[PDB]
């Protein structure tokens, strides 16, 4: 039928959205890198870890669109409107996710580098706020593999 | 169904001159953009010193070659138009070729502007940067150069996709 | 943990054999009219065929649910309690049978309807209420109905509860004024006291969600290396997988839940707890004992 | 970004050549970059504000009077334009940023102004509105230099306050109500009454840490030399100059240092 | 037919909201904490409280997502469009009351941060105001269980 | 036959208005709390006034959703248009209500919060303007309740 | 009639993936002439920035010919589920390519100023775009995944 | 047949827009007496004529609505389209006229509060200026009325 | 037929449209007004007539609105479409040119404020803008009543 | 049968935009006469050729809205499709003349009063302008009156 | 049956935008030449001719129009959609490139007024700049051609 049509959409879109939050952290997260680095050449290594960090959304994101591109397979059964629905919300519903804490990362790890030169308190700071950010992208990929694996029934 | 009837029955002609007319469009207004960006930048510097006119030239050039690649892919889209017979009108081939040379004419477009807007800013930036140093002028120069393969990479992909034309 | 019935995101064997047991279904699928035949209740923990089976998430968001509000109401009523007891210690005014009897009285009958009937639902087995139908029986505020109750007297006592927290809401504002002025400020306790007390109820449903949420993503965890060992059963991918699941382990698991876990655990005690005792204000009284020194 | 290629590219051009070209002699080199400045006539306002800088100085210096005719020798167009003692005030109001709301502030005219120490509250007070004028004019990285600029102003008045003025009424309450992090944070510096204390102020700005270090010189200078020393030292940051950016104010400040220079050189 | 799509799109959005909000929330309270440690020691640990009060709303998000999901079951009730309908507005009603909760937490917590440095007496009113703010959360929640709840009765 | 989709959507938009408006009310109060008590730590926990008031809004808009929640019984009644679309619109109402009540209470705070800082003789005033603000909400929140009592056709 | 949409995801694959390019390569290239004003030596190595921005042009435009070469409808019947494939694996990978290399870009600007600033922190630039531009190919690897589905 | 919709619809326009316009008005007259509150207390008691003319236009707005509201009687009376039109767009008008007001009166009341702290006489100008503002509100309310009684004419 | 479904919403239109455009030249004359009397206080009672004039917008809206929902009554004679559209027509224009006359009567009366505070001389003489004002208003007026006069041509 | 709703709803823009085109003018000139105040009171009088203006066009306006809707007349002459497609074209002309009439004459008179200070013998040169300006509203009225019937009592 | 329609349409857009473009290329030559006049009088005249080079632009979109207006005709063949929306599109290029020609051209002039000012040696680098700019209207101008041959079938 025309449920590819959607469930097609919402695996690309979790990954374009992945991408586009990861981005927004990794683009922040290098500006304040070079900002501490430019005075202290000595923690440029300690404040790469919140660009790592946006990067494993990445590969969350990855992760899932993986997920919805196999539970798709018309040889394998009749995937009716409702596979596609629920496949398309969780591939919408885990890329709005890690959109929201790409940005939220890159936010803080941004603020924390230009912070992190000042004290060296920061580096234990920003660590526990970029940790306390992708735990929200960590639940964001659960809800989408639990929707994911709902979408398999369709009565 | 009525509206999407209506939606699936438009004329694919149409669709395919529009984009076959929007790719030479914005080819050309991305090439004059990224001229003019170039040109505010040589101006400038041959205020300062006239020594480097030469120089600024190839990123004149280098714009007026998207202008070019752009004229030339309108060309071929102009020659893979058919006789759009009435009988086939609302074929399954006159609409994939209709959709195909839509869809040739937009990645065109869209690339060559692209690639003008950013011949521009870099011919922009280079010369200044040459004005503050000759010495500097080549890495500037390769790099525009370089920056210059997403036109051509653009028409490739363009005229990759003009294969796909088989109007009646 | 050994409560839950859950070790390391994975079942094991109770203090009994079996809770539950498929009703005939030989062959049968779980999913029938027969369902499952319990033997007997799992005394150690929670039935080990519920965790892994397709209805694990509505009886264990129940019962979380139902845990959560229990331990808020005993919360709250230890934290009422122990009202008086620092009346009596600081020998506090007629304040307290003024105003702390009220108090304690008000949320506690509020809270009772609903905590009897959770009670009643889990002790007689009123199956015609479940989670929701108790909801929906609290949901009506006008008399009559009660066509689903449970309880003998809930048509009286629902109306009984209603006029005695009618009453109350003057009782814990008058009587300190009226003393303060014979014996001649509780426009802090105004208002604020009554919209906080549903406030600290609706909040006692965080531990519920926080217990879901690791509930989950151990489950999560557990699939993915489970998937790992049995599909992946070869040598190299095997280790990734295991050192994957040890590295997720530390990070989610072990830190980000426990984290989360003790600022939760924290913010209820405060908000809750240290709502009806410690009043703030006061210092640390501390001598020149070399302490600085020390 | 395309705006820059839009409008405004050639004279950013050719200011950018100007600034990378540069580098009585004093006056002859303050007169021919006041001409090149002039001969450059959006960016309209930003060059405004740019000369409203120096000409609430030149306006300070034309209320006197009281030998007010010696003004017309330092008649340079950069800062002291014709066109940027209460009655030539209000006629001095008009053109000029800070001028209507020194009006109201400066009200007693010579009163507050008075040539010891209130006319030099005045010029702080036309330079604080200045300041206020110019970052209002935000969207540009020019933000942090102006603020940064006014900082040092703000505390180098401070400090000038806390070492001698204290007794010319300049009290904590006067370092930020007449003496022009700063603007959210300047309340550290009104008990630094000394230069131990002005060295634990400038501690809680990690950058303006180690900017005082003995203070032996640049903070020993009363009026707004203190803290505007730390800018001129740190003006290599100003050197920078990242391209397709409002970098008139930076060629500006830059001629006008290197004209200090060759004024400081002299007779070697 | 057309009812689980509505759902499965009401759950999703729920999820994604909640996320959305709770990095935004996430990502204020990272500024405010980079920006007020770097002068005191005492806001890398004693002043970490919002970063996980508004991590709790994305918690709670997840909870009203999964329960949401698990709500829908075609193999035990064919779900008319009565089911699809009250769980596409249990999930907007809580993502947008998390995302609501999400601002208001980030700017109260910013400027807690903000005035950490200040006189440390208003931590406690700080602490409440950040505590009254969140009950919209609570709040939000219980309105999305009573939906829920509500939503199976179709006839 | 399509009026629950029409009831539910307007019960939620109703809890999400008014969630918003107190969120937005909250904000700026909080702000000026946070304010006045880094200038002044005294008045600290009696300036959290708007802040507390800021919290019936949200605990009306839960209220209205209840009870459109509680309208649609289709068991009890086959659900009409005329009882959908009127508790859509009830919904709608409140929440919009609400919403604006709490714009105008977080303005009222964050002004109120720098009137007590300066001088606290204006608490008085303070607290007559932040109750006229909610009788906005008030008649809001009686108007949605008439409103969703016309479900019987 | 379907295969419009399939047509359609190939050019949107190469147009989004250079819109980001272009957008990448610009802010790159600014800030290499601005550290070439002064530091002579640096801007030359520092054009590797530059360099791994135009990469990712290039992994769009294999994207795009993989969606072309499969849109063949003389050779099989290219049902709805093969143009609506084709099309979501382009959009993933257009996207994709836009977002890697407006990051690029922003950090490839301020690391050429960090550069002729500090030589050392050199690496560490590197290595934090480095990182980065593993987005653009990770969009490639879900792109292909994609793709692959059009087996019916 | 769809009456009811468009009534029910004007009713909630009209209550919305005289909600927003109070609190325009009253935002507006707070932000302006909030300088008199410190100027000159003594003053500001009487300072508070604003922000009851701003509740006084609401509650009339109130009024009005419900008013409506008790005019729709389906089973008394059928409603035709035609009533539910005159309803709707009664509603609207009220609503509109009720906002505007709100807005001038709170715009004249924050312009009033500074004029007055200045000089105590101008409290005659004030109160002249909102008790013209006041009649555009009760205009407004009339034609509503008007249009209301007229709405039940239909047959 | 469905005549009142335009007629009716243009009627309630053009009272909304005046009462808003009163409303504007109301709150902008006041301002003005407030200004003067901060000023000088006794020209405040002399300056009080371009807001007295202000509101014959208001006076002019009610007097259309009044006739336009006289003029439907399906009792006395069916009303087509033509009769409807006419009567909507004539509140439109009505409506917009007292928005426009209210706007531009507040815009000169503001200036008329400081105008008369300013030179004496001059006060009694700027009221020709707001007679000039008045006078479109007027016409304005005067075309609505002949647009609406049309409402039994129909056949 | 719905043509005449298109020609009252141009008949009602006529008139709508003429008049926001004439309150558009009046503001400038309005602000312009009480900036030339006090500076010069002598002039007041002679600063009024704006206003004399913004009330012509307002009086153009109304009468070319009148004249449109003494074609409303229903009871003979079938409307048809002209009669109200027309009518609509030719409010909608008439209109937007005013409106951009009117935005001329405010912008000139503004100018020319805020100018009536400096050289106030320039006066005869500034009504000139103005004139030269305020002809686009005498042609718009033109061009209405024109299309005020050649396309609608020509449907037969 | 709408092929008539879409032509006219299409020449009608050819016209409007090189006229729009030439205009404001125009425009923006004329504003310098006007700042440049008080600076060097005698270069006035020196620089007026590039300045008013939109006539150019503007003949290239008149002559644009009216070969389209000359294709379109009854009598000759009842053409066909295929027919009226390819002389659609080739006047949409055709107008879109002589805008884009024309601002650019107008950009170049307006730099080219101060710089040859600046330096009367850069008047050949300024013609030739102005060319390259032009070779863009030129190729548009081919394209067209090209385009609206066809387009008589």
């Amino acid at each position: 039928e025309t449920a590819p049509f959607f469930g097609f959409l919402g695996a690309a879109a979790a990954l374009v959205f992945s991408c586009m939050g990861a981005a927004y952290g990794t683009a922040k997260s290098g500006v304040g890198v070079a900002s501490m680095g430019v005075m202290r050449p000595e923690l440029v290594m300690k404040s790469i870890v919140p660009v790592v960090m946006a990067g494993v959304l990445g590969i969350y994101g990855l992760i899932i669109a993986v997920i919805i591109s196999t539970g798709i397979n018309p040889k394998a059964k009749s995937y009716y409107l409702f596979d596609g629905y629920a496949h398309l919300s969780s591939g919408l519903a885990c890329g709005l996710a890690g959109l929201s804490a790409g940005m939220a990362i890159g936010i803080v790890g941004d603020a924390g580098v230009r912070a992190n030169a000042q004290q060296p308190k920061l580096f234990v700071g920003m660590i526990l706020i970029l940790i306390f950010a992708e735990a929200l992208a960590l639940y964001g990929l659960i809800v989408g593999i639990i929707l994911s694996s709902r979408a398999g029934q369709s009565r | 169904s009525s509206w999407s009837r209506a939606l699936v029955k438009i004329s694919p002609y149409t669709f395919s001159a529009i984009g076959i007319a929007v790719a030479i469009g914005v080819s050309v207004l991305g090439a004059a953009w990224g001229i003019y960006i170039t040109g505010s930048s040589l101006i400038g510097a041959a205020i300062k010193a006239p020594r480097i006119t030469s120089k600024n030239l190839i990123s004149v050039i280098f714009c007026e070659a998207v202008a070019i690649y752009g004229v030339i892919v309108a060309i071929i889209l102009q020659t893979k138009l058919e006789s759009v017979p009435a009988s086939q009108i609302y074929a399954p081939e006159s609409l994939r070729a209709g959709y195909a040379i839509f869809a040739s004419g937009i990645i065109v477009g869209f690339a060559n502007l692209v690639c003008g807007l950013c011949v521009g800013i870099i011919g922009s930036s280079c010369a200044l940067s040459d004005a503050q140093n000759s010495s500097l002028f080549v890495k500037i120069l390769v790099i525009e150069i370089f920056g210059s393969a997403l036109g051509l990479f653009g028409v490739i992909v363009g005229i990759i996709m003009s294969a796909q034309a088989s109007w009646p | 943990g050994l409560i839950y019935n859950e070790f390391f995101s994975v079942p094991f064997e109770i203090f009994s054999h079996s809770a539950y047991a498929c009703r005939d279904l030989s062959c049968s699928e779980a999913t029938t009219v027969g369902l499952i035949k319990v033997r007997d209740t799992y005394p150690f923990g929670v039935d080990p065929v519920w965790h892994g089976s397709r209805s694990e998430l509505p009886f264990l968001n129940s019962l979380k649910m139902k845990m959560s509000i229990l331990l808020g109401v005993a919360q709250m009523n230890l934290g009422i309690i122990l009202s008086y007891f620092n009346a009596t210690f600081f020998r506090i005014g007629v304040n307290i049978w003024c105003q702390f009897i009220p108090q304690i009285i008000f949320l506690n009958s509020l809270f009772g309807y609903l905590s009897l009937l959770i009670i009643l639902k889990w002790i007689t087995g009123s199956q015609a209420d479940l989670y929701h139908v108790m909801i929906y029986m609290f949901l009506s505020p006008t008399d009559e109905l009660g066509d689903n109750q449970l309880f003998p007297g809930q048509k009286t006592a629902q109306l009984v509860l209603l006029l005695l927290a009618f009453v109350s809401v003057p009782w814990m504002l008058l009587p300190k004024p009226f003393i303060l002025k014979m014996q001649h400020h509780q426009m802090i306790h105004t208002i604020e006291f009554v919209l906080g007390a549903v406030s600290n109820t609706a909040s006692y449903l965080r531990l519920w969600a926080l217990s879901l949420a690791h509930s989950e993503l151990s489950s999560v965890f557990y699939e993915k290396v489970l998937l790992l060992a049995w599909g992946y059963n070869n040598i190299l991918i095997l280790i990734v997988g295991i050192i994957v699941f040890i590295f997720a382990t530390v990070g989610v698991l072990l830190v980000m839940e426990t984290l989360s876990a003790f600022l939760h655990a924290l913010r209820l005690h405060w908000v809750e707890f240290q709502n009806k005792f410690y009043e703030g204000d006061g210092y640390k009284f501390s001598p020149f004992s070399f302490a600085l020194l020390d | 970004a395309m705006t820059f290629n839009i409008h405004g590219g050639y004279l950013e051009a050719i200011v950018r050549g100007y600034r990378a070209g540069l580098l009585t002699i004093v006056e002859k080199c303050t007169l021919k970059l006041v001409d090149e400045y002039k001969h450059m006539l959006p960016l309209s306002t930003f060059l405004e504000y740019i000369t409203y800088g120096h000409m609430i100085d030149n306006v300070v210096l034309i209320v006197t009077g009281r030998d007010v005719q010696e003004l017309l020798e330092k008649c340079h167009p950069l800062g002291m334009f014709d066109s940027i003692m209460r009655e030539l005030y209000r006629l001095v109001l008009v053109d000029t940023p800070l001028a209507p709301y020194f009006s109201e502030c400066i009200t007693s005219e010579d009163l507050d102004d008075m040539n010891i120490e209130i006319m030099r509250n005045t010029l702080y007070k036309a330079y604080l509105e200045d300041f206020y004028k110019f970052c209002q004019k935000l969207g540009g990285a020019t933000a942090e230099i102006m603020s940064d600029l006014l900082a040092f102003e703000a505390d180098r008045r401070a400090v000038n306050i806390t070492i001698n003025s204290i007794g010319t009424e300049l009290t904590r309450d006067d370092r930020r109500k007449l003496y022009s992090l700063y603007p959210y944070g300047h309340e550290e510096l009104a008990v630094c009454e000394d230069i131990d204390q002005v060295r634990g102020v400038m501690e809680k700005y990690p950058p303006y840490q180690s900017i005082f270090s003995k203070l032996s010189y640049g903070e020993s200078q009363m009026l707004d030399k203190a803290f505007y020393e730390e800018e001129v030292k740190r003006l290599c940051l100003a050197f920078e100059q990242q391209f397709h950016y409002g970098v008139f104010f930076a060629y500006m400040r830059l001629r006008e240092q290197e004209i200090r220079n060759l004024m400081w050189i002299s007779e070697c």
